[PDB]
């Protein structure tokens, strides 16, 4: 890795675009568990049946499987085999959270957490 | 006596374990930085050879 | 009582521990209701089908009680017919409480009160 490229051209150095996570003024609670998948940052949280944190996912096996009740919001991220700092209160942003698809708007990202202490709003 | 003893109390026995610096004594100087990483630069410059 | 002792002898005051409870920054949410059954210090308790303060024992039905569901920990002891000051916040020890048997390893122990503003969770 080195040639001092003679061209010219235009580039960019980067785009920095803040990530505000806090929608309200409510406590925050947290615990770290173990892993049992691949979690990125701020990405929903569920637990299977051996008592893992693997990533939040709706329709799964008939019988609804445990990794449909979403419980946390992570912080940092990690493989399976490490265990996770995640997030259980507080109130957090509608769209710096990591979802995924089938459960786009509004409605849906707070009947997911209609129950907890973790509440989703809207910036303004 | 009698309903129940008196007591004269004598000093309070404290074992404590400390932990003494061993390792820390390779290690003097102490950097205080605000920003995110150190960076290091190590140079090797073969110069032995016919 | 009546005669003191003149000899030599030895004898042990005894011990004292210290119990701790909690273990992390939760709200507190307290209540009062009637009890149902006789409740140990710091037992998880559960409301029956009269309302009462039935002490949390998961199993009991083919549609299982409202017993099954844990809801509160007890603070201090009461018999049956007397109200119990119970807690439904804040961050609790893992062992201090008064669990009973089937219900002994970490992960059931937290799977009881995934939900709740309580939380417990290890004391390092």
């Amino acid at each position: 890795t080195s040639l001092p490229n003679y061209l010219a051209g235009n580039g960019d150095l980067g785009s920095w675009e803040p990530t505000q996570i806090f929608a309200g003024e409510a406590d925050i609670v947290t615990e770290g568990g173990a892993a049992g998948a691949d979690i990125e940052i701020y990405q929903v949280i569920a637990k299977n049946a051996a008592g893992a944190m693997v990533p939040h996912d709706p329709t799964a096996t008939e019988v609804p499987a445990p990794q449909s009740v979403a419980i946390g919001i992570a912080a940092q991220p990690a493989k399976s085999g490490q265990n996770v700092p995640y997030y259980i209160g507080g109130v957090f942003n509608h769209a710096a959270l990591g979802w995924h698809a089938s459960l786009d708007t509004l409605a849906k990202r707070q009947a997911v957490f209609d129950r907890t202490n973790i509440h989703i709003g809207n910036l303004y | 006596a009698g309903l129940y003893t008196t007591y004269q109390l004598l000093e309070v026995q404290r074992k404590l374990k400390t932990l003494p610096a061993f390792f820390l004594q390779w290690f003097p100087r102490q950097i205080n930085f605000q920003e995110d990483m150190i960076a290091f630069d190590k140079v090797i410059q073969d110069v032995t050879r016919v």
